[PDB]
């Protein structure tokens, strides 16, 4: 038996009693990643299908331990808030993501993270097509590529997530979100097999050339594209 | 008979071929003395600084020795460097310009228990530190009046000019009555000189202490010193890590614990652990030996380790 009443109780009602009365501030940060580590182990282990009334009372209450913490290595804060975004995708309420990416941006800038910044920066882009805000996209492709080409993060589908971040920009847009986007897929069919490239990667290495300005750009960059032996076997080389 | 002719003409080649080593190497050694003795023509030259320019084509400049002089634009040069307030160069033969000539964010790292904090500033910076400029905390005697503040702007100036620029504090404590007027003088102007437009990206500083009671309340006041990390167990990972990383080149003993020289040398750091290890080393090398058996070993952490934990006063 299990009420879990009185468990959330303790726990939310007894934060820093031990800290209050030590005027000594110890700023241990050695055990408290694993004391969370392991609250947040626990509670992986009974998230599945153990109660549903306890669960919200738990998890609204450890989203506000996020913004009454303001000092962690950032990964659980994220843990948390992720694992429950997972769930809201399949609720149907899409009103949380306000909050899961408004505290995104809290929840990545303070700290150093390489790996961890690619496998939780996708959320930005995942309710966005049940967003579909304008001045949001604005904000987030601009705070999605302030620093970063291709070092300091590995994966393997690398190549498909690019694709996952400006093809909304050109949902957004309408011709020049792919002008710098469809210059930067040469290095893609060099990761995979080129069988699948001619349907995407050989199709779209025309439109950035195509739709380039008229000023400059068209001057140059129909330089990069020729010289390729794959570039003639396509029938529209004439066109 | 013909199959050993080969043989042998290969070695009377060979040793043929391999005599043009023994001269190859010096002779782009002797070439480059003759290219220096060629590089040595370009001779009289003098030096001279720019305040006001009236022509676009020809300026006034100023020199060294005190008279001045006007000079013309030469025609390899451009307007780039052209232009006042860059010191320049001259020549004795028709006052030529040949080229120009350039004149010339926190974290606190304290541990109530124990000592050797700046050890581990001298750990960080043996690691990684690639900027070379200490500040030492002896030098805010203030015997005189007090104008610090013209150092402090002088110095974090210097630091602007000066790219390189990463500073270790240390033995604050002695210098932590108007005892706390020159302390909130010199942090004031910290605040002054750090809070505004100050380039935060470039600067960079460690500051260190011995004792958790002098810990001067104004510096554990945030802004100055943000990011502050406690020293109660001195990292035995990274201090296993440390030891693993910094015992390659040094030999010792097949059958070594390292688990036993970790925790029988503790609380300071591991870079200190490294110094009791290279102290081992330096008494394994007293007994004329590589390996010795642990005894001499134990006799360098209990007697190196306690002698620093005794006379880290």
């Amino acid at each position: 038996i299990l009420v879990a009443v009185v468990k959330m109780c303790y726990e939310a009602k007894e934060w820093d009693l031990l800290n209050e009365n030590i005027m000594l501030l110890s700023k241990r940060r050695s055990q408290l990643k694993q004391a969370v580590a392991k609250m947040v182990q626990q509670c992986c282990t009974y998230v599945e299908e153990i109660t549903d009334l306890p669960i919200k009372l738990r998890l609204i209450d450890t989203l506000r331990m996020v913004t009454e913490g303001k000092i962690y290595v950032e990964i659980e804060r994220a843990r948390l808030t992720k694992t429950l975004a997972t769930i809201k995708e399949q609720n149907g309420d899409v009103k949380e993501a306000a909050s899961i990416l408004q505290e995104l941006q809290v929840e990545t800038y303070g700290s150093m993270e390489k790996k961890e910044r690619v496998e939780f920066i996708l959320e930005q882009m995942r309710l966005c097509l049940a967003v579909k805000d304008y001045i949001r996209t604005q904000i987030i492709s601009k705070k999605i590529n302030t620093k970063f080409f291709q070092e300091e993060n590995t994966e393997k589908l690398k190549l498909k997530y690019y694709n996952l971040m400006i093809q909304l920009d050109q949902h957004e847009g309408s011709y020049l979100s792919i002008c710098k986007h469809y210059r930067a897929i040469y290095d893609t069919p060099c990761i995979q097999a080129e069988s699948e490239k001619w349907q995407q990667a050989l199709k779209s290495v025309v439109l950035y050339v195509i739709l380039a300005p008229f000023d400059n750009e068209q001057s140059d960059l129909v330089h990069r594209i020729s010289g390729d032996k794959k570039l003639e076997e396509i029938p529209k080389y004439k066109d | 008979d013909y199959r050993k002719k080969l043989l042998e003409h290969k070695e009377i080649d060979g040793r043929l071929k391999e005599l043009r080593e023994q001269l190859k190497e010096l002779t782009k050694q002797y070439e480059k003395s003759e290219n220096d003795l060629k590089a040595l023509q370009s001779v009289g030259q003098i030096v001279g600084e720019v305040l006001k320019q009236l022509t676009e084509e020809k300026f006034i400049v100023k020199a060294t020795n005190g008279p001045r002089y006007v000079v013309g634009c030469r025609r390899q040069l451009d307007k780039s460097k052209l232009k006042p307030g860059t010191r320049v160069a001259l020549d004795m033969t028709t006052l030529t310009i040949m080229r120009y000539l350039p004149r010339e964010k926190g974290c606190l790292l304290y541990g109530p228990p124990g000592t050797g904090k700046t050890l581990l500033a001298r750990a960080v910076a043996s690691q990684l530190d690639c900027n070379f400029l200490k500040v030492v905390s002896s030098s805010i005697v203030d015997k005189y009046i007090g104008e610090s503040a013209r150092l402090i702007r002088e110095m974090f100036n210097y630091a602007r000019d000066h790219q390189p620029c990463i500073i270790f504090m240390d033995e604050i404590d002695a210098i932590g009555t108007s005892a706390d007027r020159e302390i909130q003088r010199t942090l004031m102007e910290l605040l002054n000189q750090m809070d505004g437009f100050d380039t935060l990206h470039r600067v960079k500083m460690i500051m260190a202490t011995n004792r958790p009671d002098t810990l001067d309340p104004a510096l554990l006041r945030p802004g100055r010193l943000d990011r502050k990390i406690h020293i109660d167990l001195p990292n035995e990972q990274a201090r296993l890590d440390i030891l693993k990383i910094h015992a390659g080149p040094i030999t010792k003993h097949g059958e070594i614990d390292y688990e036993a020289i970790v925790k029988l040398s503790d609380g300071f750091n591991g870079a200190d652990l490294r110094n009791v290890c290279t102290e081992a080393g330096m008494f394994a090398i007293r007994a004329d030996h590589d390996f010795v058996v642990q005894e001499d070993f134990m006799k360098a952490v209990r007697k190196v380790a306690d002698s620093k934990k005794l006379e880290s006063k």
